[PDB]
């Protein structure tokens, strides 16, 4: 299974690069391997010049505890939380997808009122929130708290994703829905 | 008593909002690069609605700087200064410069 | 360059001839300064400026390189303290 | 479409959280000035629990700088550097300096 | 009635001072008059070297539209939103007061659960929020959403106040109660 | 130095021999740059550096002082533009 680390935090060290941390999602990362940084920004490539798995391993990282990865030549402003590190060519950034979503009821801590076609919530993928717009299916004018709904989402910033990727729907910091990426589009 | 727990909450909120603002700034930057390009590729009359969009953006970025006190990267700071003045005479100047191949405002 | 296990004896985490106390190791990850072995190795591989520990801890020296300052015991391999250099 | 309305919301949140963080920083600054004073007015043994509080605060301020990336005023930045190392040998050094009348950490 | 302007915004201009804005609460401010800056920080004094009331007046300001006040020698970091400008000696900063409070019901958008003696909410005065702790009255162990309650409040930062000053009680940005300062204490 | 009324004729706000267009005046308060008459007076009273308008608007000059740059018509008293100087 190809290596994937969602980025949580970033720590910059002068003249050697930047250390990014997160929990490895799948695969293995070893020192010296090339990786891509995917999502939000244009994709970039870089090499691990150091890896550490908290309490367990030096120069390799696996699923489980946190992993720090030192990327040579990557400066602080070129990387951000919400991106992923990935084996090159195994995941791509997208903005538009078909989703299956459940909208929380009010009693579940969600919305009080239904939403309409101009709803601009945040979509939370792995470690970060991204604003997106929606396209309701034909004849559906409103979605009631407590409904399931199939919708087309367009994010304002790309996110590394594949079909099956789960996400949360958020408003003001609170979870108002949960979804899965059904079909990536563009 | 101990302020750390509420301090951490605020710090987490700070991290999240700054992350989001920087992303928004990237979109403003891209959208402005494209308006500058379009303006430089058309005649003066047809550039007016494009300038209206360009200065509207600058105005919002100026509101960010002065009302909310978010200090952006040097590039956007320079842009906020150079494009603040919006009239016939500044438009004439910027149109000329952008037509000659200027990709971002500067003196 | 392949995976090297970090060993733990209750008191120290050890690997590649370096070591950190249990609590200092955990503190660094917790405070947002991850991968302390990677940091210390960078220092050791940066042709660092090496001097006596200014505070005088026995066996320890101050190393400076790769943007960091470290207090390190070349005999035991223990990193007693590591942080970024003072910002001007 | 138009990102300004959500951008304004974020900017208002940024203004509010920064205001709050700066206030919290003022309290850390005051509390530390007082610990330094107390430490400098007592013997080494009796200073240990005072040093424990002082370094605990520094640790939290370091978490702010490195985990959440809030960059404070120069004074607090200098403090975060100078007081990072916490052991017998740094305590001996700081106790001496604070006893001789040093009011804030510096080399 | 002595002059009082709660500070909303601050705009610094190099070498001349800082302009602070807000809506005048009472009284009149004229160019050249001395004022105090009260709350949060230690009190300071300064002179207006310019005043403007939006669309109405130069060198004077009154209740109504926004007023900008130029304070000579005050740098940006020495003043903050939530302070007030005031005629010297007419208002003082305090941290501890007796209050009469109404706690919102859940159906009014407030809390779901009651709170206890260790409740550390935000108290909103005029233009800013300040954390404070509380002392419930004797025999009261909990306050239910929807109750009135008399409580003693201790703010972690001083606020310019007098008896009769209204405030809101806030948690995460939402209003959970409303109160009045009954008696200032210290 | 006492209260001077700001006059409004539908097109301009005027006081003390200075004037601002309606929309520019409102824009400055709205964008977080309040008290534009106070700002412009500071410039005029700062021994400002005075030059022709670099963009060539007729009747206008560029004034620089008190941390600000202003485009101002000494004949009409109109402040056409005012902002803080470029930050280095
Ligand atoms: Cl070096
Ligand atoms: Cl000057």
């Amino acid at each position: 299974k190809p290596f994937l680390l969602p980025i949580e935090d970033v720590f910059s060290i002068s003249g050697r690069g930047t250390v990014v941390t997160g929990r490895v999602e799948r695969g293995i990362i070893k020192v010296g391997e090339e990786v891509e940084i995917v999502g939000i920004k244009e994709t970039q490539k870089s090499t691990c010049t150091g890896v550490e798995m908290f309490r367990k391993l030096l120069d390799e990282g696996r699923a489980g505890e946190n992993v720090g990865v030192l990327l040579r030549g990557i400066k602080r402003e070129e990387i951000e939380r919400g991106q992923v590190l990935a084996k090159p060519g195994t995941i791509k950034p997208h903005t538009k997808f078909e989703s299956e979503v459940y909208i929380l009821s009010k009693d579940e801590g969600g919305r009080h009122t239904p939403f309409f076609k101009g709803y601009r919530p945040q979509f939370y993928f792995r470690t970060t929130d991204v604003t997106g717009t929606i396209e309701l299916p034909e004849g559906v004018e409103m979605v009631m708290p407590g409904d399931n709904i199939k919708m087309v989402v367009t994010l304002i910033h790309p996110i590394a994703m594949d079909d099956g990727l789960r996400f949360a729907i958020r408003e003001g910091g609170r979870t108002v829905g949960a979804g899965v990426v059904a079909k990536v589009l563009g | 008593m101990d302020i750390w727990p509420e301090f951490q909450r605020d710090l987490e909120m700070y991290r999240d909002v700054v992350l989001s603002i920087k992303r928004n700034l990237r979109l403003y930057e891209e959208c402005i690069e494209s308006l500058v390009h379009q303006i430089g590729s058309t005649n003066f009359d047809n550039a007016q609605p494009l300038f209206d969009d360009l200065f509207r953006m600058q105005s919002e970025l100026a509101t960010m700087l002065y009302k909310y006190e978010y200090k952006p990267g040097k590039r956007i700071q320079d842009l906020i200064y150079h494009l603040d003045r919006d009239d016939f005479y500044s438009r004439k100047y910027w149109h000329k410069k952008f037509s000659d191949g200027l990709a971002w405002p500067e003196a | 360059g392949i995976g090297k296990k970090i060993s733990f004896d209750g008191d120290f985490y050890t690997v590649d001839g370096m070591k950190f106390s249990k609590s200092y190791y955990e503190k660094l990850w917790e405070q947002g300064r991850p991968a302390p072995f990677v940091q210390a190795r960078e220092v050791l591989n940066s042709n660092p400026k090496i001097e006596p520990d200014p505070r005088g801890a026995p066996g320890y020296l101050r190393y400076e390189g790769a943007g960091l300052e470290m207090i390190y015991n070349p005999k035991t391999g223990q990193v007693g303290h590591i942080q970024p250099v003072k910002v001007k």
